[PDB]
DNA sequence: TTTTTTTTTTTTTCTAATGCGAGCACTGCTAGCAGTGCTCGCATTAGATTT
């Protein structure tokens, strides 16, 4: 670090990790920090044999980091590789060659250097940097005239007789190919007869090639930039040869037409325009170009059949016994449900990849989790400092000042949620809930019922799914015994309550749930636990009981649920994830309708009971 | 007479942004780095806000700081700017010495209470919004009263920030930065 | 998404050995299934075992032919290029897979591994960059399309009918940035000082007037551009309109504050004969009329004759190949036998691979047989080499006894031979004219040959063509030519595992027997060529085969080897090789 | 510093780099005492012990003249307690330090917190539940048949009754399953309104299932009703399930704060349970649980660092309380001895070791040999020796010439399955074939091991003609193969035999389900498989053959030891043979395996 | 040197501007009161380029 004069740290290097692995090993993290490091729990088994691979690693690496800085002279660069070599590699059948390949270049480097006699100590990203140019500077020509039909570059001085010779990118510019001469060059100033430029080699070697095909020579170039359809132009040479052609030849339609106009003409002729995809049906039409590629065929002839809408009903039989946590999952998100539920499907994204950077802010859920953490420390009104230094220690936070900041905001909002949590709690004990809804029993367990009722908090936004949640959880409550409210606080001051209910009210919206689910197990049920809620929000009417009509509310409705259907450039909207993007790839306003007319049959109850 | 070429100068650039706001800010007592915080987050913003100025021909900064000016200097600086006017309110409260008017509500004597009050600490960055009462072309408006009365104009005449020290450190540094890690 | 998607079957493709990872690249929209097909096919135990073949047939193909191979059978099998054809708006997607395809080709050389390949698309799929060649391809240039540009990007570009729908709009810069009309020198208010501000959004406004210009000059016939009364101050009624501060609205009104009714008379009043203004209103028929397309029968080509025949440039080494079925052919054998019985300067622990053998070989390249040996020379050989000095005094030493050991019956010394009489490292080249087929010659081998009872006929596929190899060492002594070929290998023994038993074991092990025998049949037809009135039987002394770790200065014959051809064995050789 | 003197060590490999970057980070720049007493903690750690006894460690000074290192400065530091103690990287259990400090015996916080889990709810926690003793008896009289001689299992049964937490310990086929149906019905049948909540966890998916069969079978022949037969448990699980072990994480659905609930919790081959996962299940627990633990005292120890087992059931020999024995006495109905003296009453009550085998006696050459493991070589020649038993035989193997001999003599071992596919059978008779006879090596790879046992068996197939074998194709008719690890989509689990045949409809794998049924599954659908001619020692765990063949490598490995060979003695149903030498074996039986816990220290304070 | 397990979810912007609502002082009109002029504060809504 201070090699590279950043302020001393002390967290999020190689060392730091380590000994946080090994610690880790010794020492359970819960049992606390040591010099200020926090153990890292992961590996405590045989498992953590690797650390101890890993840190012999990283101590070569270390070493040998400062074994090259200082410069050398050659004769002491010359036992180097092999000592780096063999090292820090384990040689095999298959890499013998490569290495040996190093070492032989390597000192063939070097040795041209004594040979030469250079004293001066050397650095090494001069050999660096000349090692690289000297390992990929070979090629292979082996299998040249092998006789599997050959592919390969124009090389001067190479022309073999063939029947039939192919050129391929004959773009302007890029053939003939341009290297400078070297620009304090004498010869290039005065030339005489015999010099070489490499120009002049490309324009002799085009010529070569055509006198050399004996039947048939295919010339070929790029017109248009598939991507942009920009234009694209053929090399001079190419242009000067089909000059010549339509010059010096007419097609044998108009013998007396005109010069430049059956010049036109036969260089349309002989000019042949493929298509930009394969499947165009042009290729296939019965011709004289026609394309060998059967591959493609059904598709230039568009005989396929549209994919079939990936709804289709499914049958379900519901069991007797429904566990409680299933629905809870179920209601969660209804549509991703009916793939990881029912047909078991479950799009498992990429891990996300090692940031660069030692945290500077926190957002996402690498800042929720130290939400929960804290929150749940002040509402038992345990210290937060010493989670605080928990954290530190983490090397979670940002480092030293900021980390106090950062601390002291978040605490200061977690403080005032924490108040708010702590006026009402009475600790309570969980119960476990045996239920008959619809000739279905319905078995489970609620943590800390406590006597007032269901309490329940997160440090998270207020939004309507938590609310679906506590309302499921909230009604099985009810469902069995448990007089009492239901409540639910979030930040900005955020709250869920649900009077309590008779068991009558309580079964039979818990029978609307249950419908719900074994109605989601057979066809993808839409209902949007936000966008849905959105609309549900304009249209209802808590002092009337009764969802609004006039069409005018009706495009507020809309407008606000597009709104949080798909987000700004800001928040990413419900509407972008990937289950939604199975079942539709563009919102139709007709399925607009059948998500608001189901989100209005199962979330009504949620707005209706809230207070 | 070999010239790699990279098209990705981003990547860079926001490394070198890192490096500054490493070499600069952590080592920023408590108090000043309180007020960096408010401006920007972390680099990630700043390099927002710099970057169409990182890119290109460097502009010229209107009356620049001086080139020996530190943040703890500048702080410093405002951290007594603010305290004089502390002080002097503190002696100058309890007193109706105004001409009292409609729309200029009664109740203004309670953002007094505020003011006296707000006076604690200099460890706040942002002076209250009361204070643009007392301005006398605020309130002479709706009254000379005294000195100090018309100080607070000067006080809220020029915003009080770090903000155009560190851009400007900041703009310099990671230009060469780049400059050099890409020599 | 469709990258995303191609994540999701390569990644299922590699391993589909696990449900889960399957199941969820069938789900994707590219193949195509519904909610019954994964039901059903969840259910009935033999298709899912079919599918999981057809991908553990699609690795293989991964593995062999590479990647856009692979993808390419896939999509045959699967349909799906014809069946998003079908789909609405599926050519783009279509579009997006094949461009990726061959991105994955770009990427796919240079990485070696299957894998490693899935680890780089997942990268990609994290940061996207900016960068020019994986940015999207054009969707269709079968259709001639409505080609919605920016104004940058239009300058010098001509637009016969041109819609400018937003102009009206703008953007009040709060940032202070200008240039000093004195110096005309950039200048930054890092403050916020309202005149700076201002000093700016004068020059916001007048670029924001060059912009209308250039879209204005875009058109050739007709350009059509939206005019509202905008309102950026968030105060509803009023009598402020903002378009004054709106680039063209500054045009209309001359930069005159109105209302509403005021903009609309002021476009009524320079409205003749070429502008002409409707109001605007909103409207919806039908999305548009396609009346579709017909086109015809078509039909693909198809090659008759064979795509070309078997011509081959080959080695002895192209022979041996490797044996699919009962039989297969390897240098090792693979029987073995533990052992539990419980100076370093040795020829066996010499190291082995291509490698070791080469730089064994490339010591008596140059070397010279008629000097001693020089230490110093050897060190610089495996200083070249890379060989420490571990081995140069155990080296000089060894090569000694090679270039000192007698050697046939005539008892030559290698260090006997002048340069006059060595030829080192012959390449040759021999062309076999109808096809050679195995049985149709070892046949002709086994018969004259005692070498070739043992093993099975040697296999090797139909082949015409030229066959290549290099001759170690060939030297004449009394006017008597020799063939020398050196070999080395033996990971584990030293001793006397090399015997006239055991070399010959060896021999018809790794079949050096056909090998010799072309050797001769090759030296044979240079010696008939070049030497006048040339003779098999007079001028030609048989083939000697070389170990170099062999040569033992206790015993001559361990590691020398030495057997005539029959001279009727090439007489029906060569022939066989003419026709 | 002592730094590069720990250079040393690796090349000797008496040291794990582990253990060495270990030392070098927590150790810091202390006296080298510190730095080199911490890596040895971590070294014996790493081959399974749990403490490092100061004594041990001061004795040897091998790896250094621990006068010099351990007698610095400031005085007498030479007491390894203060010196050691001095720095920070240890502490007496106060501080938040890596090694803990306490009987003397230095060792890890983590193997401390739960070491004293552990300790502590041996001790304390279990607790006495009082019953009817007549009623309970009677129960008892009509599980059991025979009242006219002592009855291990009857004990059994009465002291898990009486014991919340109690544990059984036996041999393979002494009867422990059955003994365990015979409890859990007389817990159902003992409390009639009472919900009694049944849990069946075995550390490995493969001996859960084993339990699922075992106790379904055996807990069907005893009469129950239908509320009883609705209290038989369902199935049992992995001990991570149960505990709900994240696979990426160490974190729990359970542990302290989530008891998972039960009334009952039966652990099946306790022997495999360690020591962290032995703690992090008592975590689970809650107070009204009753748990049971199965398992052999002699079996082969856990992989991962511990014995928890058999520190318990070494303080089996001194026996019963005085008391509980009258008490028991009066509950089977029997004289039950009485262990003389007093040491630990809550955990010697808490004991029951089951003595008889109802699978083969002292008659068999397999129950004599195996309880003459325990003892010493003498008695070991001696049996291999006289009378050959006919259950019994070893050849010695020294000379390769011998060992080609061995392979002659296994493929006799294989011949009846090798016929039954020559005849060209029916996949169920064949699998059951293949299990009369196994071989077993102690060791992976190499000349003796399972990875090249299956090279040097194959090859002897490619020589004499048995299964024919195709280079290319990788699956040869007939090849047995084994799953690397379980899988919950073919219902298959780790540790487990298929025979890979084609029927005809094509080459596939066929397995023979704890259901009786056939699966046969293709070769792309296997998960994992290892050619499985010959197993590991470790892997036969609770598998059962008719004919076993045991094989011991030349050398002397730390890994040849008792136990080993032990369970390779137990694993044969009837027929055994053996291949060693008289020498490794003698001196191999005379080694047992230790691993220093201050359990034994813990439970006598 | 030997080896066992298990499956998944979470969050989301900030700044600013107005519109109104509530409370108050004055002042004029018919000492109190109503209105108006006013002013601040709370919630709600809107917008965030160009190779």
């Amino acid at each position: 670090v201070r090699e590279l004069e950043l302020p001393a740290t002390g967290q999020h290097t190689w060392r730091f990790g380590l000994t946080r692995m090994l610690l880790g090993y010794a020492m359970e993290s819960a049992q606390g920090e040591w010099q200020s490091v926090l153990p890292y729990d992961e590996s405590s088994g045989l498992i953590a044999e690797l650390v101890g691979h890993l840190a012999s690693l990283l101590m070569q690496l270390n070493i040998w980091r400062r074994g090259l800085a200082q410069e050398r002279p050659l004769e002491e660069w010359l036992p180097v590789c092999r000592d780096m070599l063999n090292a820090f590699f384990l040689p095999d059948a298959e890499t013998e060659a490569a290495m040996t390949l190093i070492e032989q270049q390597w000192q063939a480097i070097i040795a041209e250097g004594l040979g030469a006699q250079y004293g001066d100590a050397v650095p090494l990203s001069l050999l660096r940097d000349e090692l690289a140019q000297r390992l990929d500077q070979e090629r292979i020509s082996q299998r040249f005239l092998a006789g599997p039909v050959n592919i390969c570059t124009l090389m001067p001085m190479r022309s073999i007789p063939f029947k039939v010779v192919c050129l391929l990118g004959m773009n302007d510019g890029v053939y003939p190919r341009q290297l400078a001469p070297l620009g304090f060059d004498l010869m290039s100033q005065k030339p005489k007869r015999g010099d070489r430029s490499r120009r002049d080699d490309d324009r002799y070697l085009f010529l070569e090639a055509l006198i050399s095909a004996q039947q048939k020579l295919y010339i070929s170039y790029i017109g248009r930039s598939i991507q942009d359809n920009s234009e694209r132009f053929p090399s001079v040479l190419v242009q000067e040869l089909i000059d010549y052609i339509g010059q010096s030849h007419y097609l044998p339609g108009d013998e007396a037409l005109n010069c430049d106009e059956s010049e036109a003409r036969v260089k349309a002729h002989l000019t042949c325009l493929h298509t930009r995809m394969p499947f165009d049906p042009q290729n296939y039409q019965p011709g004289e170009r026609q394309s060998y590629a059967r591959e493609w065929l059904p598709a230039a002839s568009q005989a396929g059949k549209a994919h079939s809408e990936f709804v289709q009903p499914l049958p379900f039989t519901l069991p007797e016994t429904v566990p409680l946590e299933t629905l809870q999952r179920f209601w969660a998100h209804p549509v991703r449900a009916f793939f990881q539920m029912r047909l078991q499907v479950n799009f498992r994204t990429e891990d996300s990849e090692i940031p660069d950077t030692e945290p500077f802010i926190l957002e996402g859920l690498s800042r929720y989790q130290i939400n929960q953490q804290l929150l749940n420390a002040l509402v038992e009104q345990d210290d937060a400092e010493r989670l605080f230094r928990r954290f530190r220690a983490a090397g979670d936070l940002p480092y030293g000042a900021f980390g106090e900041i950062f601390w002291e905001t978040q605490c200061q909002e977690m403080q005032q949620l924490a108040d708010r949590v702590i006026a009402c709690r009475q600790p309570g004990q969980s119960m476990e809930i045996d239920l008959a809804c619809n000739g279905v029993q319905i078995t489970g367990w609620l943590p800390q019922v406590q006597p007032d009722g269901l309490l329940r908090w997160r440090p998270s936004l207020l939004s309507v799914a938590q609310g679906m949640q506590l309302w499921l959880e909230h009604l099985v409550y009810c469902a069995s015994g448990g007089n009492g409210e239901s409540r639910l606080f979030l930040r900005k001051d955020g709250e869920w309550r649900f009077p309590p209910l008779a068991a009558e009210q309580a079964l039979h919206y818990l029978s609307q749930l249950i419908e719900g689910y074994r109605e989601g197990m057979s066809a993808p049920l839409l209902v949007l636990p936000e966008s849905g809620g959105a609309w549900l929000k304009t249209c209802y009417d808590a002092q009337n009981d009764a969802m609004l009509d006039d069409d005018s509310t009706l495009q507020k409705a809309r407008t606000k649920f597009l709104q949080a259907y798909e987000g700004n450039m800001m928040v990413r909207g419900e509407g972008d994830d990937i289950w939604y993007q199975r079942l539709w790839r563009q919102l139709t306003p007709e399925t607009m309708e059948a998500i608001v007319e189901q989100s209005q049959r199962f979330l009504l109850p949620l707005f209706r009971f809230n207070q | 007479f070999e010239q790699q070429l990279i098209e990705d100068e981003s990547l860079l650039r926001y490394q070198a942004c890192a490096d500054f706001w490493r070499r600069h800010c952590y080592p920023l007592p408590r108090e000043i780095a309180q007020v960096v915080f408010e401006t920007w987050k972390g680099p990630q913003a700043l390099l927002r806000d710099i970057n169409r100025y990182l890119q290109g021909e460097a502009p010229v900064i209107k009356a620049p700081p001086p080139d020996d000016e530190t943040l703890a200097s500048r702080h410093a600086q405002i951290v007594a700017r603010i305290d004089t006017v502390k002080q002097q309110w503190r002696d100058a409260v309890g007193e109706l010495d105004a001409l009292i008017e409609s729309s200029g509500i009664d109740r203004r004597k309670f953002n007094r209470s505020n003011q006296a009050k707000w006076i604690d600490k200099i460890s706040a960055w942002a002076e209250e919004e009361t204070n643009s009462y007392q301005l006398p072309e605020s309130l002479e408006k709706f009254t000379p009263r005294h000195p100090l009365f018309e100080a607070i104009d000067q006080l809220l005449a020029e915003p009080l920030s770090i903000r155009d020290l560190v851009i400007t450190r900041a703009l310099a540094e990671i230009r060469e930065t780049v400059a050099r890690e890409k020599r | 998404l469709e990258a995303q998607e191609m994540l999701w079957l390569l990644q299922a493709v590699m391993t589909p050995e696990r449900e889960n990872t399957l199941r969820s690249a069938l789900a994707t929209s590219m193949m195509g299934l519904n909610a019954l097909d994964i039901e059903t096919l969840n259910n009935d135990e033999h298709a899912w075992d079919v599918v999981v073949e057809e991908f553990d047939g699609y690795r293989q193909i991964w593995r062999k032919r590479g990647v856009m191979p692979m993808l390419r059978a896939l999509m045959s099998a699967r349909n799906i290029a014809e069946n998003l054809l079908a789909t609405a708006g599926g050519e783009r997607r279509l579009t997006d897979i094949l461009h990726i395809s061959e991105l994955l080709q770009e990427a796919g050389t240079q990485l070696e591994s299957e894998h490693a390949l899935v680890r780089w698309l997942s990268q990609h799929i994290l940061e996207p960059d900016s960068n020019a060649s994986s940015q999207q391809m054009r969707l269709e240039s079968d259709k001639h399309l409505v080609q919605i540009v920016t104004i940058h990007k239009s300058k010098g570009l001509e637009y016969p009918l041109v819609w400018l729908p937003f102009i009206t709009n703008f953007r009040v810069q709060e940032q202070a940035f200008y240039h000093d009309r004195h110096s005309f020198e950039a200048v930054l208010d890092l403050n916020a000082a309202p005149e700076s501000v201002d000093l700016a959004e004068a020059e916001r406004l007048a670029e924001d007037l060059r912009l209308l210009y250039v879209a204005l000059t875009r058109s050739v016939w007709h350009c059509s551009l939206g005019v509202a009364p905008l309102v950026r101050r968030r105060g509803d009624k009023k009598g402020d309109t903002d378009v004054h501060q709106s680039a063209l609205g500054r045009l209309l009104q001359k930069g005159e504050p109105q209302d509403a009714a005021g903009l609309r008379t002021c476009i009524e009043a320079l409205c003749d004969d070429d502008i002409a203004w409707q109001t605007a209103q909103t409207g919806d028929n039908q999305p548009w009329q396609v009346n579709d397309v017909s086109t015809a029968e078509l039909n693909a080509k198809t090659l008759q004759r064979l795509p070309g025949d078997n011509w081959r440039v080959t080695s002895y080494s192209g022979l041996q190949q490797r044996x699919x079925x009962x039989x297969x052919x390897x240098x090792x054998x693979x029987x073995x036998x533990x052992x539990x019985x419980x100076p370093t300067l040795t020829p066996h622990q010499f190291p082995r691979g291509a490698s070791p053998g080469t730089f064994l070989h490339s010591l008596f390249e140059d070397l010279d047989f008629t000097q001693p040996v020089d230490p110093n020379w050897v060190r610089e050989k495996l200083e070249l080499g890379g060989f420490e000095s571990q081995w140069e005094p155990v080296l000089t030493e060894w090569i000694t006894a090679v270039l000192q050991a007698p050697l046939n019956e005539t008892g030559v010394s290698l260090s006997q031979l002048s340069a006059r009489n060595k030829q080192v490292e012959m390449e040759f080249y021999l062309p076999i004219s109808e096809p050679l087929i195995a049985s149709q010659l070892d046949t002709l081998i086994r018969q004259f040959d005692p070498l070739s009872a043992g093993c099975p006929p040697l296999e090797f596929m139909q082949v015409r063509g030229m066959l290549k190899g290099f001759i170690d060492l060939v030297f004449r002594h009394e006017g008597r030519y020799y063939l020398l070929a050196y070999k080395s290998n033996w990971l584990g023994e030293d001793s006397s595992a090399y015997t006239q038993q055991a070399m010959a074991a060896a021999m018809q092990a790794h079949r050096y027997d056909l090998q010799y025998q072309l050797y001769t049949l090759a030296l044979h037809r240079y010696l008939r060529h070049r030497i006048a009135d040339y003779d098999y039987e007079h001028h030609f002394g048989g083939v000697i085969y070389l170990f170099l770790r062999g040569v033992d200065k206790e015993h001559p014959q361990q590691g020398i080897y030495t057997t005539r051809p029959n001279a009727g064995l090439i007489a029906l050789m060569d022939e066989m090789f003419a026709g | 510093k002592l730094q590069k003197q720990l250079l040393e060590a690796v090349e000797h490999k008496q040291l794990r780099p582990l253990d060495v970057q270990f030392a070098l980070t927590v150790a810091g720049d202390e006296h080298p005492a510190v730095t080199l007493a911490a890596a040895l903690l971590s070294h014996d750690a790493g081959e399974g012990h749990v403490c490092l006894p100061l004594s041990r460690l001061e004795n040897n000074e091998a790896s250094h003249p621990l006068l010099a290192t351990c007698v610095s400065e400031i005085g007498e530091l030479q007491n390894w307690e203060e010196c050691l103690l001095a720095s920070q990287a240890v502490s007496r259990g106060d501080e938040p330090t890596p090694m803990i400090l306490c009987g003397d015996r230095l060792y890890l916080n983590r193997m401390w917190c739960n070491e004293r889990t552990v300790a502590r709810f041996f001790n304390e926690v279990n607790h006495a539940i009082e019953v009817d003793e007549a009623l309970l008896a009677q129960t008892l009289d009509k599980l059991f048949p025979v009242s006219d001689e002592i009855n291990w299992q009857k004990v059994a049964a009465a002291v898990a009754l009486t014991r919340r937490i109690s544990v059984i310990s036996g041999g393979p086929g002494t009867g422990k399953t059955t003994t365990v149906a015979k409890l859990l019905a007389a817990l159902i049948q003992m409390a009639d309104g009472e919900r009694c909540r049944i849990r069946l966890a075995a550390p490995t998916g493969k001996a859960a299932a084993r339990l699922t069969e075992s106790l379904g079978k055996a807990l069907r022949q005893l009469p129950l009703t239908d509320e009883q037969k609705k209290r038989i448990p369902e199935d049992a699980s992995t001990l991570h399930r149960l505990l709900g072990a994240q696979p990426g994480s160490q974190r729990l659905r359970h542990h302290a704060g989530n008891p998972l609930h039960l009334d009952v919790l039966v652990v099946d081959e306790a022997s495999m349970i360690d020591l962290p996962m032995m703690s992090r299940l008592i975590d689970a627990l809650p107070d009204h649980a009753r748990v049971i633990f199965l398992g052999d005292r002699d079996q082969l120890a856990s992989v991962e660092a511990g014995a928890v087992l058999g520190d318990i059931c070494a303080y089996a020999n001194a026996g019963f309380t005085a008391e509980r024995a009258r008490q028991l006495s009066r509950l089977t109905g029997t004289h039950v001895p009485a262990g003389t003296g007093t040491e630990a009453a809550s955990l010697r009550d808490s004991l029951c070791l089951l003595q008889k085998s109802y699978r083969f006696g002292s008659d068999s050459g397999i129950g004599q040999l195996a309880a003459a493991i325990n003892r010493g070589d003498k008695t070991a020649v001696k049996t291999v020796f006289q009378q050959d038993f006919t259950d019994i035989e070893k050849r010695l193997l020294q000379s390769g010439e011998d060992y080609i001999a061995m392979l002659e003599e296994a493929l006799a071992g294989y011949g009846r399955y090798l016929d039954l596919l020559q005849a060209r059978a029916e996949p169920d008779l064949i699998i059951q074939a293949f299990n009369e006879y196994q071989l077993l090596c102690a060791l992976r790879e190499g000349p003796f091991g399972v990875a090249g046992l299956n090279e040097r068996i194959e090859q002897f197939m490619q020589q004499k003609r048995k299964i024919h074998r195709h280079p290319h194709s990788r699956w040869y008719e007939g090849r047995p193969v084994m799953i690397a690890r379980n899988d919950s989509a073919l219902g298959l689990f780790n540790g487990d035999i298929g025979i890979a045949l084609d029927r005809g409809q094509g080459t596939r794998v066929w397995f023979a389900m704890p259901d009786g049924n056939i699966k046969s599954v293709q070769p792309s659908r296997l998960p994992e498989h290892e050619t499985t001619w010959a197993m590991t020692v470790h892997k036969s765990q609770g598998s059962e053959f008719d004919h076993a063949a045991l094989i011991l490598p030349s050398q002397r490995t730390p890994v040849v030891t008792r136990e080993l060979v032990y369970t390779a003695v137990t694993r044969a149903r009837r027929r055994l043979s053996l291949y060693a030498d008289e020498r490794i074996l003698s001196a191999a039986i005379a080694t047992r395996t230790e691993r220093r816990s201050g359990l034994a220290a813990l439970f006598s304070s």
